């Protein structure tokens, strides 16, 4: 498996992409609710305030987060190869097998 | 000097029962009087 | 007697880890451990050498290096025998101070070697040098010593240092050389190149009259520097610092 | 590189807030304004091609908007793609195994 750093990267960029999902979402509901408001009920005005305010503090901290990602990858800079000893580990297995077949009473 | 070349000539010396040319000795001995016993030794190779 | 083709460069010891591993990722090869022992020698002053054809200059006179191995049981101290012998033990090579003193030096007094200054012109886009070299095999007599056979060749001892790194050995029989030099003197050990490596990247032509093979070559010597931009600058060095003849003197270090 | 990256994505953001604002204000003085005062500037001046150019902010903002968001989505793609790529990273029982080994072969041929 990966090493952990490049795990909490990827989720990372999961929730950067989530979020902007969720931005999307919510530009969906504000110009929905536009719509009424634009109608003539006035009803649902205190809730525009809300989504307004959380459309634009889930626009700017998304962005800044990814910002933060692109930075990390400033600094990350710096920080066959398995085939080098491939054959020595299939070389292990094949005398672990001849080992196996060595005892007949392991082979059950 | 280095780790590498060391453990390859280890791994690979590891095989040389296997590798090697084999070989044979038989040695005879013939009870004889007169404190005169011939020696026969015979030797078996593969080159 | 060869034609090197040759490519320098230097980094500083921070980079030096990360640099390894770009190599081992790009040769497929891993570094192996290695060192050596040069000593310079100089024609006698003593000596009135008349025969250099003054009004032809026919030849002038040179320096001659003679090399040695020396193993590692006498440049690893008490504090090092723990860890295994591999590339590791140089991150702790950074003190002027080391094992191998003037004395022990001394007591050991090979391959002869005999260079000339690189080719002139400025449409050459690497080091191409000529070496001549032979090899002493052992020896006898009453005074059978690496000193006494070089007076009595004529020549006499200048100075010596010691070189320590990595080799990594390429395709097409190019090696890349990453160094350590420290000077030697019974007034004590100095790192000349300090806080840092010194890098070299070359290949050897066998006879210089073939030209395709000395085509191949820069081919290759360049498509390396080529691969490697952006993370070294391999340059060709002076072609005034490489000169090794006793009349002018400099020591490119 | 990744300065480029940041920069693109700075106008990015910002095209983003300016097309906000102008669908915003487009929206909310789409009611036609009508001021007797010189100060005012609205002009209403031939009829349909009123409607005509309230469809043209409409789908301005539309393929902006899209087009913004999925340049964006694609940039985080591509940075998780550098991000996975780039990154560069007994014997003597051997000799009595295969005495034995060699042995019980040469007992069974």
């Amino acid at each position: 498996m990966q090493p952990p750093y490049i795990q909490e990267r990827l989720k990372s960029l999961n929730d950067i992409e989530t979020q902007l999902c969720s931005m999307l979402q919510e530009a969906s509901q504000v110009t929905f609710i536009f719509g009424e408001l634009k109608r003539g009920n006035e009803s649902v005005k205190p809730q525009f305030e809300n989504h307004v305010k959380q459309f634009y503090e889930r626009l700017d901290k998304s962005t800044t987060q990814l910002r933060k990602e692109i930075q990390l990858l400033d600094e990350n800079v710096g920080t066959n190869k398995k085939a080098l000893g491939q054959d020595t580990e299939k070389m292990e297995e094949q005398l672990d097998l001849l080992s196996a077949i060595l005892d007949p009473s392991k082979s059950k | 000097d280095d780790e590498n070349i060391t453990k390859l000539n280890k791994e690979i010396r590891a095989f040389d029962k296997l590798l090697n040319i084999p070989r044979r000795e038989l040695k005879i001995n013939l009870p004889l009087t007169e404190h005169k016993s011939p020696n026969l030794s015979l030797m078996l190779e593969s080159p | 007697m060869v034609q090197q083709l040759s490519l320098f460069g230097s980094i500083g010891d921070d980079g030096y880890d990360l640099l390894i591993s770009t190599l081992t990722t790009i040769s497929g090869n891993p570094p192996l451990l290695y060192n050596s022992l040069c000593t310079v020698w100089k024609p006698n002053p003593s000596y009135d050498v008349e025969n250099v054809n003054s009004r032809n200059q026919l030849v002038e006179p040179n320096r001659i290096k003679l090399s040695k191995e020396v193993p590692f049981s006498y440049l690893i101290d008490e504090t090092m025998m723990d860890k295994p012998l591999n590339f590791r033990i140089l991150k702790s090579f950074t003190n002027d101070k080391i094992p191998l003193n003037y004395a022990m030096t001394r007591n050991i007094l090979w391959s002869l070697q005999i260079s000339d200054i690189p080719a002139a012109g400025n449409n050459r886009s690497v080091s191409m040098q000529t070496i001549a070299e032979t090899i002493i095999l052992s020896s006898a007599g009453k005074n059978s010593s690496v000193s006494s056979l070089m007076n009595g060749l004529g020549y006499v001892f200048e100075f010596q240092y010691l070189t320590i790194g990595v080799k990594f050995f390429m395709k097409h029989g190019l090696i890349l050389e990453l160094q350590k030099i420290w000077q030697i003197e019974e007034a004590g050990n100095s790192q000349i190149t300090s806080g840092g490596f010194l890098l070299k990247a070359y290949i050897n032509v066998s006879r210089g009259t073939d030209i395709d093979r000395i085509n191949y070559t820069e081919t290759a010597l360049m498509n390396l520097k080529k691969e490697l931009q952006g993370y070294i600058e391999l340059s060709v060095p002076d072609r005034q610092s490489m000169d090794s003849r006793v009349a002018h003197g400099n020591i490119l270090i | 590189m990744s300065n480029q990256a940041l920069y693109e994505k700075l106008e990015q953001t910002r095209t983003i807030l300016s097309v906000k604002l102008a669908e915003l204000i487009n929206m909310t003085t789409i009611a036609d304004r009508n001021d007797d005062d010189e100060g005012s500037f609205a002009q209403e001046n031939s009829e349909l091609a009123v409607a005509t150019t309230s469809v043209m902010m409409v789908n301005n903002q539309t393929m902006q908007l899209i087009k913004n968001v999925q340049d964006l989505l694609i940039l985080t793609r591509s940075i998780k793609e550098k991000w996975l790529l780039n990154q560069i990273p007994d014997e003597k029982q051997i000799e009595e195994l295969l005495d034995n080994c060699i042995e019980t072969f040469v007992a069974e041929k």
